[PDB]
């Protein structure tokens, strides 16, 4: 049902595929056709990836369950550590972790390391959640042994990161966050986190250098309260200072220990059990890389893979969950590339040998198990976890950020096709076309990313929330170049010093959407908990006129905002005091300079909060306004009985509601609306808290089903919000322009908004494809519009997936905010897939966007 | 299949009597090898 031919400024486009084996290739297996692992191992890893995604509450691969090392060797060093500084205990719990774990070496793999005792395991953390513990423990995939998991967690109970938490607020506000309704559970509740790890300081200095600074610091400290004559006032300040530094030092010298017992593994394998001659020779030169890195500086592309994983698995997994992969990749890997590739100092390497290392790279995040909790694995179908890598942008100086390490990942994603790591790009006028093109290649392959963020956005971004440093060391205006998503949607600072340490900074998601629903019934949820969820902020008698509406939302916003912050602060309150984090503490510079563990050190600011299904609320408000106080066709009974009958009468004034102005369509009235909505409530009630870092709050648009009947003509659970600031679907019928220009109204107080877009399958794969694209992206720019993804994919592929899945393994599209294997997700994910609209292009949209052939 | 190999006394994790047991497991995915510190 899309356009095949264009007539465009006299002249006639023929959307036709660029390769001519696309036309021969049947258009309902096109995906199956695409992968070209850059070679044979890269191949053979693929095809026997230890997959760890899931789907429907269980995983796709059949061996996956959870470890109990980590567990049993935490709790030992706990009760062993007692009575001595928290920061100290803590780095005894990750040298024991870490000196006791069993550590895997596999075939073909070069970038080597695992974060548990069996590469089909995750490990578990009681020291943060105890209830996500025990949903493991009820579970198909509980660590064994049974008993002594369960001793663990009820050992860890009272010391974990919930337990903390929990008695500073009132147990019906946490029961009102737990029922995940109109509020995220807090993440001291679910363990849920996210972090970017500073891993610049990793391979340009080595673990070594670190652990020298921070005896050098001990010693100062100790040889200044030893000076006459004491000052009780001030002395006392190197006591937490030595605790940090020495824990500095346990943790460091323990993961170079780690490192350094994985390639003693190599070593053994390559000289008692491996029998290839080819395979023997490269382990023993994995076992150099890991005797050397990270304890020393790196000094090649394959040092640095090694030294970047091995950091990730401490910080995202070992020395604590954390979800995500943020990092500057091109740029992190960059000088590593030069020294490898382009001017061959060490360890040389071809280009090809680049983009091999970098599928390797994608295939070990693929088999990484993660132990985040249930439900937090149902919420993301076909997915292991977000992994969120970030290229492009632009340098201190303004300047194109792109290099040939850009190009490498890009491709590398392009060939080995797997749905982690998604890729972010932030776009600049300045990027060259040549890695343009390795982006548009990705992107016309289906795979829905390099997912598009505007790059002036985010680099101002980083200024403002730098204006709040407590210290005064916010990121400086060069800095502020240096930034990556963090999860999803969220800009934050990458480097040697100042990055998000914690999801307790910025993170966590409010639903505007359900707010409407219980200020349209007194503060109580009928739809989904059954229960007050909100302030009793009046009945339907007392809201008169369209601004009781608009003000009992806010009443309702405002209770809800409140709880997600306060919630996240006292989380990083007891964080930093239980929860320390030596070894990413001693890689930060700040950390390392002042003597402060990660999370009480917070020099960049980044405080954000996530409103969800913003839209389906702003749509709401639209059709309530103009149906009601400006018709008066109906009043707020028979709008509020109709809701609570989901419409099964009243199917006229449903269509009636439905049929009301929606967002992108470039609609003068439903745009004023809700950009006012975006920046007056949304975030300007929301920009009026404070968090740990003294800065503001501000929204973060991204991605239904528990949101009941509302007045903008949705059925009870109807789960079809695109995500974010994007259009519902259907909602939008005037064409890929109108909803650009929709979006662009919302300028004022938003720290992000995702947006999802389908463009056509025959435009996209044609030689045209390239030019009508980076027109696109050039218009979206200048439109300073924050973000976009793309989701090229024809319904017919999609069909064909559904009837022959077994056939159709390697077709992956793009859901909320992450791809996947569209065999793995359930029927009801993949029809919301097929329902949104497809964007074509006419020769007035080609005109808009400044087009040229 | 529990093979063990004493940990060098150069090296940083050593102890008196240390060693690592190395196994190598085979399953439908492929092959690999497991390194459990013993003494
Ligand atoms: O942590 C979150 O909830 C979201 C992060 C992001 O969008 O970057």
């Amino acid at each position: 049902v899309s356009a095949k031919v264009l007539e465009y400024k006299g002249k006639k486009l023929n959307f036709t595929p660029e390769d001519p084996a696309e036309e021969t290739i049947p258009a309902d297996e096109l995906h199956e056709h695409l992968q070209k692992p850059s070679t044979a191992r890269t191949k053979r890893l693929k095809e026997r990836c230890r997959w760890k995604h899931a789907s429907a509450g269980e995983f796709i691969e059949k061996s996956v369950t959870a470890g109990i090392e980590r567990m049993r060797y935490l709790t030992e060093a706990h009760k062993a550590s007692e009575g001595k500084p928290e920061a100290i205990r803590r780095a005894l719990g990750l040298a024991n972790v870490l000196n006791k774990s069993t550590l895997v070496l596999q075939e073909d793999e070069f970038i080597v390391g695992y974060h548990a005792e069996d590469p089909n395991m995750f490990p578990l953390y009681p020291e943060l959640s105890h209830m996500a513990v025990q949903d493991y423990l009820r579970s198909d995939y509980s660590p064994q042994p049974a008993d002594e998991a369960a001793a663990i967690n009820e050992y860890w109970k009272p010391h974990s990161l919930q337990s903390k938490c929990q008695p500073y607020f009132d147990p019906a506000d946490l029961g009102r966050m737990y029922q995940v309704s109109s509020m995220e559970a807090p993440s001291f509740a679910s363990g849920y986190n996210s972090i970017v790890p500073p891993y610049e300081t990793v391979l340009e200095d080595g673990l070594l250098a670190r652990i020298k600074l921070a005896e050098k610091h001990i010693a100062e400290a100790q040889a200044d309260m030893s000076t006459f004559p004491w000052n009780g006032t001030k002395g006392l300040d190197n006591i937490a200072k030595i605790d940090n530094w020495k824990a500095m030092v346990i943790a460091c010298k323990a993961v170079i220990s780690w490192a350094r017992r994985q390639g003693r593994l190599c070593k053994i394998v390559a000289e008692n059990f491996e029998t290839d001659p080819k395979r023997q020779a490269e382990l023993l030169e994995i076992a150099d890389i890991c005797q050397r890195i990270p304890a020393e500086p790196c000094k090649g592309l394959k040092d640095a893979m090694q030294a970047k994983f091995f950091t990730f698995l401490i910080c995202h997994a070992i020395e604590r969950y954390a979800s995500g992969y943020a990092q500057k990749e091109d740029t992190l890997l960059w000088p590593y590339y030069k020294a490898s590739v382009v001017d061959k100092k060490f360890q040389p390497m071809s280009h090809m040998d680049a983009v091999e290392l970098v599928e390797m790279e994608r295939l070990k995040i693929s088999e990484h198990g993660a132990g985040k909790s249930r439900a937090y694995r149902e919420i993301f179908p076909g997915s292991n976890d977000l992994f969120i890598l970030t290229v492009g942008g632009t340098n201190a100086k303004g300047e194109d950020a792109c290099n040939d390490m850009t190009d490498a990942i890009l491709e590398a994603a392009k060939r080995i096709r797997t749905a982690e790591p998604s890729i972010v790009f932030r776009y600049s006028k300045k990027n060259r076309e040549k890695t343009l093109r390795w982006v548009f290649e990705c992107i016309r392959d289906g795979l829905g990313y390099p997912s598009i963020k505007h790059d002036e956005i985010g680099t101002e971004q980083m200024k403002e929330y730098a204006k709040f440093s407590l210290n005064g060391n916010g990121a400086t205006d060069e800095e502020a170049h240096n930034w990556v998503n963090v999860l999803c949607m969220s800009p934050g600072i990458h480097g040697r010093r100042k990055t998000q340490k914690t999801r307790s900074e910025g993170g966590g998601s409010i639903f505007p959407a359900k707010l409407l629903e219980i200020s349209l019934n007194d503060g109580y949820d009928w739809s989904y908990a059954d229960m007050q969820l909100g302030p009793k902020t009046g009945d339907l008698s007392s809201l008169k006129s369209f601004e009781d509406v608009w003000e009992a939302f806010r009443k309702q916003y405002q209770y809800a905002i409140n709880l997600c912050i306060s919630t996240k602060d006292v989380s990083r309150y007891f964080e930093q005091r239980f929860l320390q984090m030596p070894f990413v503490s001693a890689i930060d510079d700040g950390c390392m300079e002042l003597g402060m563990d990660a999370c009480a050190l917070s020099e960049q600011p980044n405080g954000w909060h996530n409103p969800i299904t913003t839209i389906v609320a702003a749509n709401s408000l639209v059709a309530i306004k103009k149906l009601v106080f400006e018709e008066k066709k109906y009043t707020l009974e028979q709008l509020s009985q109709a809701l609570k009958a989901n419409w099964e009468g009243f199917e006229e004034m449903r269509v009636d509601f439905k049929r009301a102005p929606k967002w992108g369509n470039d609609d003068d009235y439903a745009d004023g609306i809700i950009t006012r909505f975006y920046e007056e409530i949304i975030g300007g009630e929301m920009r009026k808290i404070t968090n740990y870092s003294g800065g503001p709050v501000m929204p973060t648009g991204q991605a239904g089903s528990r949101t009941g009947p509302t007045p903008d003509g949705r059925f009870g659970g109807e789960a079809a919000d695109d995500g974010g600031i994007s259009p519902y679907m259907g909602t939008d019928k005037k064409g890929p322009t109108a909803v650009l220009r929709s979006v662009s109204k919302v300028q004022k107080n938003q720290k992000g908004n995702l947006l999802n877009q389908r463009l056509s399958v025959p435009i996209m794969r044609s030689k045209h494809g390239f030019e009508i694209w980076n027109s696109y992206i050039k218009t979206w720019h200048d439109l300073n519009i924050d973000h976009v993804q793309f989701n090229v994919v024809s319904t017919d592929e999609m069909r064909a997936a559904q009837r022959e899945p077994e056939k159709h393994h390697d077709l992956i599209v793009r859901v909320s905010g992450y791809s996947a294997r569209f065999v793995d997700i359930p029927t009801y994910g993949q029809n919301t897939i097929i329902a949104r609209q497809e964007q074509d292009f006419s020769a007035s949209d080609l005109e808009f966007l400044n087009v040229e052939i | 299949c529990a093979n063990f190999f004493p940990v060098p006394k150069d090296a940083d994790d050593y102890e008196a009597g240390k060693a690592d047991c190395v196994r190598e497991k085979e399953d439908e995915k492929g092959k690999y090898w497991l390194s459990k510190p013993i003494f």
